């Protein structure tokens, strides 16, 4: 059982027999969010030395993803008000990129690989896509689903394979992310074991065994790659998705 | 797979959406614009 | 229950399509890649023209998860 | 330490929220209707152990 | 009729004309693509059914036109009935110069000298 | 901005379709 | 009529294998059109709608391919 | 019997993969087509009908494909 | 009865080559309209080779056709 | 109950074949990344948005193919 | 011999896959003729033999694949 | 079990065939390295980080279909 | 015996597949010195041992498979 | 046991697939390599570790597949 | 005896993979043609490059071919 990791273990504990008060409980899930909002809070909050406009050294890279989500936002929405939800798209990258760097530690656990959670978040992101356009422009919404000019008698045709690429976007924004958390830690955790059962065979082994080992730091140099990047591929197809929405086409 | 599927799932989402909306709430009111009190102190300094 | 165990080697092979749909992402952000690189001035002209192909290319592929979904769970 | 700044956060994101209350409701339906399935009637952490019946146990 | 220099202008029909083009040697042909290129310092040819005729060239432009016309244009230029020593005491001064805005244009001649070695 | 028929010319032609394979 | 019942589901899974080929042709299709624009700007209105004409004929061939999955699927 | 009556199903399952051909030709036909269009505007009328010539039977070909499909599905 | 039921399977099989033919009648027709786009005078010389390219990568995927009308009776 | 296993182990198998159209995948947009950054030096910082977008949304078509093969695997 | 005439046939049915390979290669030749032809008119006497020999080998490689299919019956 | 036991292998043999993606696309990119070099031989260290990246991104779809391979053989 | 002739029959029939590398590979060889022709004419002097000795070699890399078909026939 | 050796034999036959897309893939990185020196034959000497870099790197991804290939026949 | 059998269906199995060296020693000797035709002068140069690719590339194939004669007689 390489997928041990992922285990769901109650720490604190609540229960009763009146009201099912087991949903809200301190659990390994759930310090980890605890962890992961101290973090992002001591990214901002001790970082700045006694409110100093010059800025030390911490507060260059705070400095950095604000300004690269702020010019990829602008990017993308581009219109009269794209400001208006810049606070969710960058609330949508801190939690993934500093969630995707705590799973890196080594006797540590991955939020983003819970698929329960990323498909929900991915799922209140689309309805609220959906109810935000119906609000904003009415029965017009629809004319989302029509291209361009394009010919009359294939349509309906080009209706329907555009409206099932429309509620694929539910689960795929967060089954992206989900797959490549999920199989990265997965990959590193059975070369590790099976790196480990290489070196307990016979002493010639333990020498030239240093090669699998520069394997698995390469794939843990890989790793932190594929952590950012989906981070920030999960702020580019959500502020997509809003140009979409807001303004039809 | 057997261990995204427990009995957890309002326990994930529970403090999920909880942690969503507090970051929402304190990103935006409290640390965004203690970035652009930065912004905007540096540029009137500059303009003077 | 032969049936039981057969839903999963076609759920198995339904799930092949994909790799058309990987390559045609693939080829249609490549054209367009190469289309701003000739032409700096056509990006906002021609872009929607890609995430229309990607839309439907997926759309396309997709059809071989649903396809999969529907032998794995119905 | 940090001035608050009132940002409007409720004029601008309720479908968000909407549509949070929406997966909540779903979401916890959906583990009612998991959490009896023949896999999962006899993982003692569950929360019907904690509240009167116990051990279903006929598969 | 159409391949000039300024001082003297040369050819009139071709079979196969041969060029040192911006991206590597090229070869017009009866019915060729319509196509503009710098002309690189290097040796051309013409043709007439099997006529082999070389000349070295400074550089310039080529310009296959629609009509089916090729234009061709350098600036100085018989192959080696033209350009040895004459080469070698220059080649010297040319590398010297280079070690030297001004010691750039030697640059061009170490270029422009190497290739005509090969002749 | 489609012309069918010489009529009117229609909204988007987008929700029709939806309900049609929507009574089935 | 276990055999015949599960070479249902078997068929239905290899009969979508070369619904690949629509995913491949509406990207050669797109990439084609991405390639000619961006050459000519003042070409769009005529090669567009050529565009999605060349889309749905390469289309019909996944969706006969999807139709012959369904009929062995659901009959 | 269930042998023959499962390997009819197998075999339609198989044929459809074929069509992979076609959806991938129709797309070099019609990427030619908007090359040749947006690379030369005024040669459309000249240039478009081989297209279609060129579409007709490769469609034909996908037709092909699927014509032992259906001959394998339903005897 | 199994030979009734293999022979039906490796006729199915056989229909996999005509993916050749479908694709080769498109590069040779490629060439055809990338030619006459590039060169609009040179049609009547170059249409009938491309005619004969044609036919023939059509025999060749009606190959994998007659071996399969030989499959399926005989 | 050991077929089960079995067609299970199989089908999980065969539902990783869809990585190679991932990897070429991601091989086709890098290249035209480099073609693109070679032929034009100043295209870059507004290419590479577009090159990261292409990247990982075309690696997901094969993450999706993963994830049908985790679902064999452990569930 | 009922399995093995029944193999028989199953390898025959495999057997016709490197027909595709003549079918795509044939019109890679005759692309390039036509590409070259459509370059220079002049070659055109030059060049078409290449591209019937090309024809002739490349029908050779899938008339091998056919052989092979007709050995198995 | 000797069943199950016999469909791991045989399912670590189907698991092998998706690095064939890999092993086009490291040198897709690559050659586009190369290509790329030869047009403009100034743009060396601004090009090669990102044919390194390409390397490693693809890489990694080779290895997500190695270690299915490695769970069917072992785990 | 019967079990085995079966077998080698059916890995007569696959092992045919790779000949559709040779029946691709002599095609780009020629083509490629269709198109080096047709760009350079001079040269075919040059160039076309060249493409006799890549015929050879592609062949006999083909020839590889219909020689362990013939093994797996006879031998 | 007998089933799950030759099955073990079988799983090693499957598995040497995946080499197609080094042997392809070594010699598109050497093509590139040929097409790179003869437009700028300068550069010969900075390429060619390239070239043989990206030899070393699409030969691991298909020594992978003959690691799979091994250890399905002596393990 | 069931083993034996395996052994010729891998045997035949393991031959899939000298496409990949029937295509690719091709590609070099392509590029080969389209460098000589484009420069004639860097001949000498280039040829052993396209010696030492069709050398690899025959050794890639020849790995699939010992582990077919691996499974056939060893």
């Amino acid at each position: 059982s390489p997928l041990d990791q992922f285990e769901i273990r109650t720490l604190f504990g609540l229960q009763s027999s009146f009201i099912d008060l087991s949903c809200l409980n301190l659990t390994t899930f759930s310090l980890y969010t605890i962890i992961v909002l101290l973090v992002i809070t001591s990214l901002y909050t001790l970082t700045n030395n006694n409110n100093k406009i010059i800025g030390s050294r911490w507060l260059i890279s705070q400095e950095a993803i604000y300004d690269t989500i702020m010019n990829m936002t602008k990017g993308q929405i581009g219109g009269k008000n794209w400001g208006l939800y810049f606070p969710m798209i960058f609330t949508l990258f801190m939690f993934i990129f500093i969630a995707n760097l705590i799973s890196m530690i080594p006797y540590s656990f991955a939020l983003s690989a819970h698929l329960v959670f990323i498909i929900s978040l991915s799922i209140v992101i689309w309805l609220g896509n959906t109810i935000l356009g119906l609000y904003k422009h009415g029965w017009v919404f629809f004319s989302l689903f029509v291209p361009a000019g394009t010919p009359l008698p294939l349509v309906p045709l080009l209706v329907i394979i555009e409206t099932l690429s429309y509620f694929a976007r539910a689960i795929s924004l967060g089954l992206r992310l989900g797959s490549n958390i999920l199989a990265g830690h997965l990959l590193m955790v059975i070369l590790a074991g099976l790196t480990f059962n290489f070196m307990l065979i016979n002493l010639f082994t333990l020498v030239f065994g240093f090669v699998p080992l520069a394997m698995i730091l390469a794939i843990m140099m890989l790793e932190f790659a594929i952590g950012i990047i989906q981070g920030y591929v999960w702020a580019i197809l959500t502020a997509s998705y809003l140009k979409d929405a807001v303004y039809l086409h | 797979m057997p261990q995204l599927v427990p009995f957890y799932f309002m326990n994930q989402l529970t403090y999920g959406f909880l942690l969503m909306i507090t970051l929402l709430i304190l990103f935006s009111q409290f640390f965004l614009p203690m970035i652009l009190r930065l912004y905007v102190s540096r540029l009137f300094i500059s303009k003077l | 229950q032969l049936v039981l165990a057969a839903k999963y080697i076609g759920a198995g092979i339904s799930t092949i399509g994909l790799l058309g749909a990987g390559i045609g992402i693939a080829i249609v952000f490549a054209a367009l890649i190469n289309g701003v690189s000739r032409n700096p001035s056509i990006k906002d002209t021609v872009f929607p023209m890609a995430i229309l192909g990607f839309a439907l290319s997926e759309a396309t592929g997709l059809f071989c998860l649903m396809v999969s979904f529907l032998l794995l769970f119905g | 330490m940090l001035k608050r700044f009132p940002t409007p956060i409720l004029k601008v994101y309720w479908p968000f929220f909407v549509a949070g209350a929406a997966v909540y409701y779903g979401m916890s339906k959906a583990a009612d209707l998991s959490s009896n399935t023949k896999e999962f009637i006899n993982d003692p952490r569950n929360p019907r152990f904690a509240k009167g019946g116990k051990f279903v146990e006929v598969d | 009729l159409q391949f000039a220099l300024p001082h003297e202008t040369l050819y009139s029909e071709v079979t196969q004309v041969n060029l040192p083009a911006k991206s590597g040697r090229i070869g017009v042909l009866a019915n060729h693509v319509p196509t503009v290129e710098q002309l690189l310092p290097g040796v051309v040819e013409v043709m007439e059914g099997s006529n082999s005729k070389k000349f070295f060239i400074s550089g310039g432009f080529a310009t296959v036109q629609p009509d089916s016309q090729l234009c061709v244009t350098a600036i100085e230029a018989p192959l080696e009935s033209f350009s040895e020593n004459i080469k070698n005491l220059l080649a010297e001064a040319k590398k010297n110069v280079s070690s030297s805005r001004e010691a750039a244009e030697a640059a061009i001649q170490v270029e422009v000298l190497e290739n005509l070695q090969s002749v | 901005y489609h012309f069918m028929g010489k009529a009117i010319p229609p909204h988007q032609l987008a929700i029709g379709t939806l309900g049609l394979l929507g009574l089935l």
